[PDB]
């Protein structure tokens, strides 16, 4: 199980990784299963969480398989684990500030 | 004692993944920009279509692993790319 | 595909019926199932070719079955019997358990483990004979 | 360790008229398209009234988000389809058993469009969905329709097309209620720098035409999305993966291959 | 299989059964459109002429004699079906005159001729 | 004697089909036949064939 | 449509002779594709009508449908009687086709009559 650390306010890079690099629809959820990001075709769709305007992904990297989650302005409340859903691979990554 | 027969015309089917077309009802004089595309990649329709109801048969359908959708998502991407031609695109490359 | 494309849909008419009542009507149905301006003309011809690139495809798909029936002896016969003994290792079911309480689709879920072996045995049995 | 360049292709761009026509989907000889005539079809599982036909009905490729314009109507009741309800990441398709007509026009600021939809026909038709939603959700929970949550402008607003002009209608005054046990206007803004739904990458178009722009359509669909928390359920709409637009019209079709060559044992000879 | 295949309707049926088995600028920039459009008319006629042959090989297959030209069967004639003396209807009579005679019974011959194969399918 | 069946026999009965019309036109003259004879017509037959029977 | 596969051995032909049927956006040049769409489709109806006109010959000689049929017309000695061993060993089907020049026209003439003799034999019992 992977883990990452931040201080405060910075930008992290929590990455999923697919197997074929052809833009499979992914997601990102917290421990309580609230949506964070997610592909919708070729658009982007955030979820009704506390990170509703402080999260992003690099749109050019979705064609190369990697679906990063970039969280700007790390507060103290977002210390959690975060779970991809690419096809079935719930790749969990825990973050602490 | 019992011997193998052969029959031709038995109601059997499998689950294949062929490449179907569109065959819409285009007019071939319009410039609706669908009728420009549907006159080239789609044949005329059939005016007396065939529809055979069946007996007591329960087919196990599916809706979320259907593969007619990937042959509609291609022919509409290949519609809009020749219909709504833009002025400036910005498509990334990102070579390794 | 108006010629021999409506024939292949008519094969699936009695699906889900029992195996005896579906094989009994093969002879009956096949006799009945076999029954421009300036800008227009360079587009109305591609609508005449593409309606023949599939109608011919209904012909050479139908003749790729009579080339297959003709290898196993009988060509042109719908119901046809062959000099190859039915092994009980395909299915261990009596004929009372077959032509009375089964539909044709259940055979593809039963002998398709063996259905390429039967096609080889039907080859030599009308090759040397 | 990677970095990405962004190209810039430049075609010749006129103002092309653009309305969708019904497009069937037939197959070649040797195949068949089965068709589920069950008027209560969940989407998956065994359909009992299977018919056999060549191609389906004239499916109009109407690209939209947050709604499904000009589609086809259910037979009896509002249907609700998903690959896995309580997955929280699967888009709940919803059909309608009635058309909710929507007048959405640009009168004679050139990027300004109101969008009239009746509050009588919408409050009934949004009420029928709450019956069919409590069937899967316990018959005692509160159902709350929020507006959207973040993302690009194409998925957070009812983005569609109308005569070549890419409308962007704000539907916050369409899903706003909270359910317990005359005509709305929507501020659409024609845009010129849009995102593409085909691939990843922006597109910049011509300025809009001079004159009136009109398109009266039937909202015959929805793409909602639950927000499973920790009690009431918050159903905010969504969309964007355009396969789900056409999944809701190829939903009762399957492509099979006829294999008419049977080998059965009998007691024949020769 | 063709459509202009038998334009050899002579006189003797006995001779007809013998040959039953033996079988520059007009353009104005539009001569590639005359040959393309009427190319389709010579293809919609040939393909339908194939599918008439295959529609009839299934009908000769129900009578058992498929893939063969002269089909000899196991059912006799009658008196209602123009009971001639086998000289006036085989050496001096054209096929068109013979087809016009038994046209009242061609739909009646075809019913029993199917049944004469089903009896030969009972001994199998 | 016995019923025998022949294939390829030279007989024809009669027909009541819908014939299509040729009428080689010009397609740019504003005469009212030349604007009709491109609406519901075809180019005339290049290299026609006629067999004597 | 039934073509060949490279020839190159008489004996290895007859093993693979069966398997050839035993198992299986432009919008700018609308004359380059419409003329060559007919000429590539006139060559697919001819490949059907040459098959039906050649199952008609094998229907005359009683060999209708069978790829490798066997018939009762004996070898004359005057049809290039070579060694029957090495014909199947090291020879192509092209090289054998040169080995009979004008006997093919008279081989076919017996098979039309030997079936008609067999037509006058099966109906004379
Ligand atoms: C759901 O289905 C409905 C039913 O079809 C769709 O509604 C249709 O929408 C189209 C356009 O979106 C509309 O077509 C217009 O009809 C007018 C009435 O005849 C036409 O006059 C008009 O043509 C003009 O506009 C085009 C736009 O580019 C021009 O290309 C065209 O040449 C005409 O342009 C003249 O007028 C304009 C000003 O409008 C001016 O700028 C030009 O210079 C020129 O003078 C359109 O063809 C249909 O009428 C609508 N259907 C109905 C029944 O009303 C709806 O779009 C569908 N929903 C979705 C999301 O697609
Ligand atoms: C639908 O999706 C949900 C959410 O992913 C699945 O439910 C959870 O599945 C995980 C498997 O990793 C279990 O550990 C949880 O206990 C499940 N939770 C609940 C509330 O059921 C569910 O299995 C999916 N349904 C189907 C049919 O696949
Ligand atoms: C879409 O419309 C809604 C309202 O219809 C906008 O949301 C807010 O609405 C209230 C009044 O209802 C305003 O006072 C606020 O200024 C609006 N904005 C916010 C951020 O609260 C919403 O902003 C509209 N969407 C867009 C993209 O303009
Ligand atoms: C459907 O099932 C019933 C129940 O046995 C049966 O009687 C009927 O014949 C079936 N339908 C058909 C068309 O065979
Ligand atoms: C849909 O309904 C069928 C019963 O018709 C059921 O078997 C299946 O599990 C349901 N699927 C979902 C996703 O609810
Ligand atoms: C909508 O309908 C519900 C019940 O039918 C009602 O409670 C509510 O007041 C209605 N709202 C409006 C705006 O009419
Ligand atoms: C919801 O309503 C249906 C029909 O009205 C009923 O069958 C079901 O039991 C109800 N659910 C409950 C009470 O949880
Ligand atoms: C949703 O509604 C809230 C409050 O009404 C508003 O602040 C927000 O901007 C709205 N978002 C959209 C996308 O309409
Ligand atoms: C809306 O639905 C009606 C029937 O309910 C139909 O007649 C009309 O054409 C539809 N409008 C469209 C498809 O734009
Ligand atoms: C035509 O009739 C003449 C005179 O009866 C006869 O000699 C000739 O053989 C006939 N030819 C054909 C082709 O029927």
């Amino acid at each position: 199980k992977k883990v990452v650390l931040g201080k405060k306010g910075d930008t992290v890079e929590l990455t999923c990784t697919a197997s074929q690099k052809k833009s499979i629809q992914f997601h990102w959820k917290n421990s309580n299963q609230i949506k964070i990001l997610g592909n919708q075709g070729s658009f982007l769709t955030k979820g009704p969480s506390k990170l509703n305007d402080r999260a992003d992904s690099r749109r050019s990297l979705w064609d190369q398989g990697n679906f990063p989650l970039i969280i700007k302005n790390l507060k103290i409340e977002d210390s959690d684990t975060y779970i991809c859903e690419v096809e079935d691979q719930k790749e969990e990554v825990q973050l602490l500030v | 004692n019992l011997w193998v027969t052969v029959y031709y015309g038995v109601p059997v089917w499998k689950d294949a993944e062929t490449t179907l077309f569109c065959a819409s009802d285009a007019k071939a004089y319009e410039t609706e920009k669908h009728n420009v595309w549907a006159t080239h990649a789609c044949v005329p329709t059939d005016p007396n279509p065939q529809e055979i109801h069946l007996e007591n048969v329960t087919e196990e359908f599916n809706m979320w692993k259907n593969n007619m959708v990937e042959q509609m998502h291609t022919d509409i991407i290949s519609l809009w790319d020749q219909s709504l031609k833009p002025c400036v695109k910005l498509t990334p490359l990102c070579v390794t | 595909a108006v010629g021999i494309g409506a024939v292949f849909l008519g094969f699936l008419g009695a699906a889900g019926s029992t195996m005896g009542a579906a094989s009994m009507t093969l002879t009956v149905q096949a006799r009945n199932l076999l029954s421009e301006a300036q800008q227009h003309l360079l587009k109305l011809t591609v609508w005449g070719i593409k309606q023949l690139q599939a109608r011919v495809l209904a012909v050479e798909r139908y003749l790729r079955d009579q080339q297959l029936l003709g290898i196993w002896g009988c060509s042109g016969k719908l119901i046809c019997c062959t000099n190859v003994p039915w092994n009980s290792s395909w299915s261990n079911r009596n004929l009372s358990e077959i032509w009375d309480n089964m539909t044709w689709l259940q055979w593809d879920k039963e002998i398709s483990n063996y259905t390429q072996i039967i096609y080889g045995l039907l080859e030599e049995s009308q090759n040397q004979q | 360790l990677i970095n990405c360049n962004t190209s810039a292709i430049t075609q010749a761009c006129p103002k092309v008229s653009f309305e969708p026509i019904p497009i069937h989907y037939c197959a070649p000889a040797g195949f068949a398209i089965l068709k589920c005539k069950d008027k209560k079809f969940n989407g998956t599982g065994p359909c009992p009234s299977v018919s056999t036909v060549q191609c389906t009905h004239g499916i109009k490729p109407v690209v939209s988000t947050q709604l499904l314009l000009n589609g086809s109507l259910a037979e009896e009741e509002v249907m609700i389809r998903s690959e896995n309800i309580t997955n929280n990441a699967k888009n709940i398709l919803v059909q309608f058993n009635t058309p909710v007509q929507i007048n959405c026009t640009r009168p004679n600021d050139i990027r300004q469009a109101h969008c009239n939809v009746s509050k009588a026909t919408w409050n009934e038709t949004l009420g029928k969905v709450v019956k069919q939603l409590r069937k899967h959700f316990g018959n005692n929970t509160i159902i709350r329709f929020a507006n959207s949550s973040g993302g690009d402008l194409e998925v957070t607003t009812h983005s569609f097309n109308c005569g070549g002009e890419f409308f962007y209608c704000n539907t916050s005054g369409l899903f706003n209620s909270t359910w317990i046990s005359d005509s709305i206007t929507l501020p659409c803004r024609i845009k010129q720098i849009i995102n593409m739904w085909q691939r990843i990458g922006q597109a910049m178009y011509a300025p809009p035409i001079q004159g009136v722009i009109r398109c009266v359509s039937n909202i015959t669909g929805l793409i909602l999305t639950r927000d499973g928390g920790s009690t009431t359920e918050t159903f905010r709409p969504g969309g964007g993966d355009m396969r789900d637009n056409w999944r809701s019209e190829l939903y009762k079709y399957k492509v099979v291959k006829i294999e008419p060559l049977g080998v059965a044992p009998t007691r024949c000879k020769r």
